[PDB]
């Protein structure tokens, strides 16, 4: 069984698996990091008491939530309520699994790549409207309708949003995509398409200021209402990992991704990332949630021929220099 | 080669690894704890018809994301096509976006009465 | 490639029987939605990425989402439908089936008797194809919008609540 | 291959009435504008008109991989312009009625038209697939444009339905002759066949597929059934437009496709289309015996009278006037059908019994009486000289059959038709110079179906003048 | 080295489901359920038929194809909002009030 | 001639009338509450909302909308039922009385001296503003002149509790927005108030300092200092408060426009405060029928 070949696959298999394992586990502790950078914005001190500096926290949190009753109501779908929570952490997992964190690690190669993660938040909307659907509950289900006409919204742009740096690539790959980053960061000539792209990344990861069970809890029509023990906490590592999945697309498209003068590639990948979930926890303790007409208005009205006109310049000027 | 193949393999163990992760997850949440019973338990909780402008508001959603397919298919060959293939698109987002002012106009994408 | 085409195509075939014999429209749905995915990993199988990408993009992220829509909004309960259970009832199905299934074997007839060289599965990138949509087939584009913009007109004319 | 200046000049009617829908809808979305959005409409597809002179002009030549200008894309351009210019001009009176939104009217019968034009100008199967659908989706829209009334939802409905049903068969039926040819072009569907095997399973299989899509959308036996629901309840001038321009473009597609492609010329096909018009003109002409309604009555005439073009289609390879034939009738049927259903409209204007229509409309009395004479080919009446061409065609390729139900089905026409146009002068128990533009449509509709059923040679000039490519 | 016969003939059976799921169900969202698998075969036959080829005129006549599919899917499903908003079901035998 | 005369405080299955003088006033009189099963079902059955006994007045898509009774709100425990067309609000009637607690007939059942501690829960972020005008009202029956003295230290207990309430008040409005970081200052401004408040009376929320003829003890040595430090840590705050959320567009969006009316509106419903003074009328009882010594400041 001693072969090049063979161990080229392990060790690519290993790769992929590790790549996975800590991906599952910041978003874990990055749930726990909501917490304390929570806490350090609102000066005070989060959860530091579990463990040394509260970092055995998200180990009890993860022993309650197993050890909570897992519980489906009889008037409820049991496959579609069931379905859901999968379907919020499998898509976003999946997404992540075309972003490349290093030269040589990378799960999927692919030729599509954003194309793909196009695809897996298509499929993570359905999440939200089976949760919706399957609790049997009507306020449950005006709350995921409201959602999931929000997601479309954004939806509608966030493939555009992309098509910048798609065009200035060249290619649909993501690797391609951070090559032609070598000299000048996507930030700077696909400036509005990196604040299209944030919005539309922070609204198709349910965050806030565009949180639907957070924005109105006196009416209690949030579409989480019914699930608990597991299934919940999967709503919730799924969120995070999709946020940990925004934030490495993010800095894969318009931050250069790995590149970077004198530390190793994965640690500028890492520290680019980073920056970037602590911008989210920022945003999410800064900004005041606008209304629903409003939030889709601004989807709508402003956004999405702000990334027409985008790609459209962005063509003049690529065809411009190309003499 | 060997190296396609390697990643198809490693592709193919994520995908496995991660739905097994979370069906793994069901099944740890659902075979461990203590169960017990209440009367309104099985009640739902709602604190102790739609219009048709979520129907809209999706339909747009399919229509603008088949011109979004469009514009895909344009990005990624944008230099091959020239200064042609530029003008064809001008017009298509032309059209586009003639009629995302027409719907705004209309206030089709006016969700407030 | 040949094994992951067939899988694929033998799991949309039983998910499409399963639409066409549920009663339930959300899990007739789904059923669709697991076949339009089955139906991309058939495209993929054959080296039509960009295919399969819109298969899951669009048909089974747009048009998908707006069959649910739907159903969501028309709560759908089975008022006389789950009640009746008619498609089940033999001799309203045997007719239909059997038209299909002659229809089917003079089809497969006509497949059958067609040379077959084999499908390479050479990997067509969405480059050339959208090279080939902005180089031979312009007017094809330009009045898609056309078509696209006149089913926005229809359907904002019909589906409005007033 | 690339797009010229002299491709663009080409392009004049299909980018001048695409250019007239984005006006309309800025125009509509600045402010709704009943009469202004109808004239702006009107003006385009008369614009659209004129520059075929410049697209004659400019000579014939291949505008894409897909599409082909030459005099029988401007004919038929031209009369989908007429049909879509006359359907404006019976709409108007009708929409001063209607309560809720009028200028979405105007676009979709645009859009149409624009899907007429393209059919007109196809020599693919992609382009033939666009404009079939370029023609039906607004045709869903217009159907069910008064979907408050419950005759216009369900022939909305219905026609909806049944169109993407037979949509997705024509789509499947190019996907298998793709499949066998490997180009979509017409010239080359069965050019990769020789020694005689022409009649290969999955090229046949995939054109009658095709067959059944492209006969539901020309009315033929047994994909008919459609036609007196969505034409009855359907509001009059879409019911107009319906029977004229879609009928017209597709026919015309149809044409072109059975000329160029090699496989056009199969014996398997000409004997299957054979039994379709006979079966078409002699269920239409029976069906049509015992309707009291005007609109079930002219669908089921659309149904015979797209039998007697199926006739003069089958000899096309052979005969030499074919497509002769099929201009002259299709001019004269767009004028019949034009000035009966637009006096159906003036009489249904605005939105809110025939017999005795003399003496309170003498002149629509006669315009209805001058069509019902020439839908069923008495001589001087144009529907006449259609009918003429049609048989001298069945007479040259041996179609005795066909000739022999042309001659039955005319008899049974003669019989209904007549019974209209004397019910008109039997004893029963406005104000706008838009109704009056509809009554001088009508009126001049007449004039030229007697003056071109007295005198046909400049017609017969014309349409032999709009000879395509060999 | 996939047969294009099995990749046709999966598209025809496909296609054979959605008209049958077309024809024996009353209710009209099983009917436009039913014509999304028929045109969505036929968009599989193309894609089947570019590929044997290597031509990338089965993607574009695919791309129309679901162009076409999004809107149909569009006005059908606005029109069995409406019926559904005026009748209160969605049986399509009901609506037969025009006929002979 | 009232349109509804329906129980607005107690349930409808309620007999008797709480407030006459041969209805008895303690639960202790009553049986103790025994939840059962029937009961239970009898209770949730009354609770339920039924469009005709309201006088809602009903289209085939007005929705029915219930908000409480439950409340994640500081502002107690309430219901409303909301008629919508779509998402407009056609009709709505509040249903109250979920947090009735009796406060006047145990007015009726304790001494002068000991309800002040129950008037301090009538408006729980109000505590001394609430006792001030219970005791001024006992020291007119008393014929009470409280000295000057008296009358300043009510004042600045008064204006403390003021700023305490609308601290809550700015924060909770700020986070029901959507802005959750302002609570959190705000709260702590309010721990600096109740460290002068502990410090003066001995209690954080309902002092019960007041008393008939005075308060109950003199100011503790040091209260100057605490209100100097509270004086120098307050306006900072209150400008970044302004700055980070007060100024903040999207909630000038959600807040601008919404629910207005006139000064004739205010007046035919008896709103005072700050809705009364935002259409424009001059209406402070401080200014315009002093007491305790306000005209003095
Ligand atoms: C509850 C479960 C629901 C179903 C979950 C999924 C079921 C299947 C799970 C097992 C999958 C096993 C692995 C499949 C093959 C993966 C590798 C692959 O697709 O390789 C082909 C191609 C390679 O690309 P590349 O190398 O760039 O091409 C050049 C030529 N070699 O690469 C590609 O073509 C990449 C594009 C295809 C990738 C497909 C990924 C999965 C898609 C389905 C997601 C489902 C999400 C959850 C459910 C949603 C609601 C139903
Ligand atoms: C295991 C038994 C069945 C168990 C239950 C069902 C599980 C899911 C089965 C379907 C999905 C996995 C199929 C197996 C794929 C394994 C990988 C493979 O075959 O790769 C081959 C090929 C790689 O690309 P290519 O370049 O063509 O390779 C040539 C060599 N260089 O690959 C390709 O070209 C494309 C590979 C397929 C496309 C990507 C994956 C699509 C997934 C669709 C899921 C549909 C929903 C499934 C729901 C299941 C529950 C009902
Ligand atoms: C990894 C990716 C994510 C990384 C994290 C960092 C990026 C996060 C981006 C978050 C974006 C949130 C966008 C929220 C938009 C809200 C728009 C809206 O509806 O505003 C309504 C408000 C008033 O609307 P109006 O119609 O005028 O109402 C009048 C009624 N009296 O109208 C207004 O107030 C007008 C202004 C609207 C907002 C304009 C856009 C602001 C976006 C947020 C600031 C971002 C700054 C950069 C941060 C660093 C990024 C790295
Ligand atoms: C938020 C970041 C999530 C990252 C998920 C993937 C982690 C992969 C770790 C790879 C480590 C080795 C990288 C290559 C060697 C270069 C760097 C060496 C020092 C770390
Ligand atoms: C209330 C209206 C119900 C209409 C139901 C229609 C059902 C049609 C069933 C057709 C069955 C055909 C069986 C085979 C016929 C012979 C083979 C095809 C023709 C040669
Ligand atoms: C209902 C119409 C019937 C028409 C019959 C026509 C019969 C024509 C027979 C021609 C035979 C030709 C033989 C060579």
């Amino acid at each position: 069984w001693i072969s090049p070949e063979l161990i080229e696959i392990l060790l690519t298999i290993l790769k992929a698996v590790v790549i996975l394992l800590v991906v599952v586990t910041c978003g874990a502790f990055m749930s726990f990091g909501e917490r304390r950078l929570l806490g350090l914005f609102q000066n005070r001190y989060g959860p530091n008491r579990v463990g040394w500096g509260g970092s055995l926290q998200l180990v009890a949190d993860m022993i309650k939530m197993f050890f909570k009753e897992d519980w489906i109501p009889k008037f409820s779908d049991r496959v579609i309520f069931t379905l859901a929570p999968m379907i919020a952490f499998t898509s976003l997992l999946l997404a992540f699994a075309i972003v490349p964190v290093s030269p040589g690690w990378v799960v999927a190669d692919l030729n599509i790549g954003i194309l793909f993660f196009l695809m897996m938040a298509g499929l993570a909307v359905y999440a939200v409207l089976f949760a919706g659907w399957s609790s049997n509950n009507k306020y449950s289900l005006l709350g995921a309708m409201r959602a999931s006409a929000q997601t479309l919204s954004y939806e509608v742009f966030l493939g555009l949003s992309l098509m910048g740096v798609v065009a200035q690539a060249g290619s649909f790959n993501m690797t391609d995509i951070v090559n032609s980053q070598a000299h000048v960061w996507n930030v700077i000539p696909q400036f509005f398409g990196f604040i299209t792209f944030a919005i539309a990344g922070v609204a198709v990861c349910h965050r806030h200021p565009f949180d639907q069970p957070e924005a109105e809890q006196e009416l209690a029509d949030g579409y989480h209402i019914e699930y608990s023990g597991m299934k919940f906490g999967l709503f919730f590592v799924g969120e995070y990992i999709g946020i940990v999945t925004i934030s490495a697309l993010m800095v894969t498209l318009f931050f250069g991704g790995w590149q970077g003068p004198l530390l190793p590639p994965f640690i500028w990948f890492a520290l680019k990332t980073a920056f970037f979930m602590m911008m989210f926890i920022l945003i999410r303790a800064s900004l005041p949630r606008p209304r629903y007409d409003q939030v889709m208005s601004f989807g709508w009205k402003i956004c999405l021929p702000l990334t027409l006109i985008n790609l459209l310049v962005t063509a003049a000027v690529i065809l411009w220099q190309a003499q | 080669s060997t190296e396609v193949i390697a990643h198809h393999w490693a592709f193919a163990i994520f995908l496995i690894v991660a739905i097994g992760l979370c069906c793994l997850m069901l099944v740890g949440g659902w075979f461990l704890g203590g169960r017990a019973r209440a009367r309104s338990k099985n009640v739902p909780f709602e604190s102790g018809r739609l219009s048709a402008k979520f129907y809209l508001v999706a339909m747009f959603f399919v229509i603008f994301d088949v011109e979004a397919l469009y514009l895909f298919a344009w990005s990624t060959s944008i230099r091959e096509s020239g200064w042609v293939g530029f003008v064809e698109a001008a017009i298509f987002i032309f059209v586009l976006l003639a009629g995302l002012v027409y719907l705004v106009r209309i206030g089709a994408l006016d969700w407030t009465p | 490639m040949e094994f992951a085409f067939y899988i694929c195509g033998l799991i949309a075939i039983l998910a499409t029987l399963r639409v066409i014999t549920h009663t339930n429209p959300v899990h007739a749905l789904l059923y669709l939605i697991i076949s339009l995915l089955a139906i991309s990993g058939v495209f993929f199988s054959l080296g039509a990425y960009f295919a399969g990408a819109l298969e899951i993009i669009v048909y089974a992220g747009a048009i998908m989402v707006l069959f649910v829509f739907v159903v969501m909004m028309l709560n759908l309960g089975g008022s006389e439908i789950e009640q009746e259970r008619q498609w089940l009832k033999p001799q309203v199905w045997i007719g239909p089936a059997i038209l299909s299934a002659i229809m089917l074997v003079v089809i497969v007839y006509a497949i059958l008797g067609v040379n077959d060289q084999g499908i390479d599965g050479t990997p067509i990138s969405a480059k050339a194809v959208g090279i080939t949509l902005f180089g031979p087939y312009v007017l094809a584009v330009e009045l898609a919008s056309m078509l696209l913009l006149a089913g926005l007109v229809v359907a904002f004319h019909v589906g409005r609540e007033e | 291959m690339t797009i010229t200046p002299q491709n663009l000049i080409a392009l004049l009617p299909l980018l001048i009435v695409g250019l007239t829908v984005v006006v309309v809808m800025l125009s509509i979305a600045w402010r709704r504008n009943h009469f202004l959005n109808a004239t702006l409409s009107v003006i385009g597809l008369n614009a659209a008109l004129v520059s075929l002179w410049f697209v004659g002009q400019a000579g014939a030549m291949d505008v894409t991989p897909l599409m082909r200008v030459d005099g029988f894309a401007m004919l038929y351009t031209g009369l989908v312009l007429l049909a879509s210019l006359a359907t404006c001009t019976f709409a108007y009176p009708w929409l001063e009625g209607y309560n809720d939104n009028k200028d979405e009217f105007y676009l979709l019968v645009l859009i149409a038209a624009l899907g007429g034009i393209l059919l007109a100008n196809a020599n693919h199967l992609a382009s033939l697939f666009l404009g079939i659908e370029l023609i039906s989706l607004p045709l869903f829209g217009l159907v069910g444009y008064a979907f408050r009334q419950k005759r216009s939802l369900e022939a909305s409905i219905k026609y909806t339905i049944l169109s993407a049903a037979a949509s997705s068969f024509l789509l499947f039926g190019m996907a298998l002759v793709y499949a066998q040819s490997g180009d979509l072009s017409f010239v080359a569907l069965g050019k990769n066949l020789g020694d005689g095997m022409l009649n290969e399973p999955l090229l046949l299989a995939g054109f009658g597929l095709m067959i059944v899509g492209l006969g539901f959308k020309l009315s033929l036996v047994p994909f008919h059934l459609w036609t007196p629901d969505v034409y009855q309840g359907a509001p009059a001038p879409v019911s107009t437009f319906l029977a004229t321009a879609s009928k017209i473009a597709i026919f015309g597609v149809v044409m072109r496709l059975f000329l160029y492609a090699p496989v056009g010329d199969s014996e398997a096909i000409r004997v299957v289309l054979a039994i379709i018009a006979f079966a078409s003109i002699i269920f239409g002409n029976l069906m049509a015996l015992s309707q009291t309604n005007i609109k079930r009555l002219l669908g089921y005439s659309s149904i015979s009278h797209l039998g007697y073009l199926l006739v003069a289609l089958i000899a096309l390879q052979t005969g030499e006037m074919s497509m002769e034939a099929v201009g002259v009738y299709l001019a004269g049927y767009l004028f019949s059908s034009l000035g009966a259903f637009g006096v159906v409209s003036l009489m249904s204007s605005p939105y809110r019994s025939y017999r005795g229509l003399f003496w309170h409309r003498p002149i629509l009395a006669a315009v209805m009486t001058v069509m019902m004479l020439s839908l069923a080919g008495i001589p001087m009446t144009l529907g006449f000289i259609g009918k003429f061409y049609v048989l001298a065609v069945g007479v040259q390729a041996h179609l005795w059959w066909l000739v022999g139900a042309v001659v039955v089905g005319s008899a049974i026409g003669l019989y209904y038709y007549l019974r209209v146009a004397v019910s008109l002068y039997l004893h029963a128990p406005p104000s706008n110079w838009q109704y009056s533009a509809g009554g001088i449509v009508v009126l001049i509709s007449a004039l030229l179906v007697l003056v071109l059923g007295v005198w046909p040679q400049p017609l017969i000039s014309i349409v032999r003048l709009a000879m395509p490519l060999m | 080295m996939i047969p294009l016969q099995h990749g046709l003939i999966l598209a025809a059976i496909l296609f054979v489901l959605g008209l049958t799921g077309l024809v024996i169900r009353r209710n009209l969202l099983f009917m436009l359920i039913g014509l999304e698998i028929m045109i969505n075969a036929s968009a599989l036959a193309f894609v089947v038929a570019g590929s044997y080829w290597g031509q990338t005129d089965g993607q574009v006549m695919y791309i129309l194809a679901i162009s076409l599919a999004a809107a149909e899917a569009s006005i059908g499903l606005a029109l069995l909002l409406q019926l559904h908003r005026r009748r209160q079901n969605l049986n399509i035998d009901s609506v037969s009030e025009m006929r002979g | 001639g009232h349109p509804n005369l329906r129980r607005i405080m107690m349930p409808q299955t309620w007999k008797g009338h709480p407030l006459r003088k041969d209805y008895p006033a303690r639960a202790t009189e009553f049986s103790p509450f025994e939840l059962t099963k029937a009961k239970q079902d009898l209770e949730m059955e009354a609770l339920t909302f039924k469009p005709e006994e309201w006088g809602m007045k009903r289209n085939e898509d007005f929705m029915f909308l219930n908000l409480g009774p439950n409340h994640p709100s500081a502002h107690g425990a309430f219901r409303i039922v909301l008629q919508l067309d779509g998402e407009e609000i056609v009709d709505c009637v509040p249903d109250i009385g979920y947090h009735h607690r009796g406060a006047e007939k145990m007015g009726e059942r304790q001494s002068w001296h000991s309800y002040i501690p129950y008037t301090d829960r009538i408006e729980y972020l109000g505590g001394c503003v609430n006792e001030m005008p219970y005791v001024l009202a006992v020291e007119k029956l008393a014929g009470i002149t409280v000295p000057d003295r008296v009358n300043v230290i009510r004042v600045m207990l008064s204006e403390l509790f003021r700023i305490n309430s609308h601290l809550l008040y700015i924060s909770t409005f700020i986070q029901d927005v959507g802005a959750m970081t302002p609570v959190f200052f705000a709260f702590t401004d309010r721990q600096k108030i109740y460290d002068l408040v502990e410090a003066i009376t001995g209690f954080r929320m309902h002092p019960a300092w007041f008393r008939i003829g005075g308060v109950a003890h003199d100011l503790p040595r040091g209260w100057d200092r605490l209100l100097r430090e509270f004086l120098d840590w307050m306006p900072k705050r209150l400008a970044s408060y302004e700055k980070a959320a007060l100024q903040n567009t999207i909630l000038k969006g959600r807040s601008q426009g919404v629910a207005a009316y006139g000064a004739k509106e205010a007046l035919e419903w008896g709103t005072t405060g700050a809705g009364l003074r935002a259409t424009g009328i001059d209406f402070d009882v401080r200014k315009a029928r002093p007491y305790s010594g306000y005209e003095n400041f």
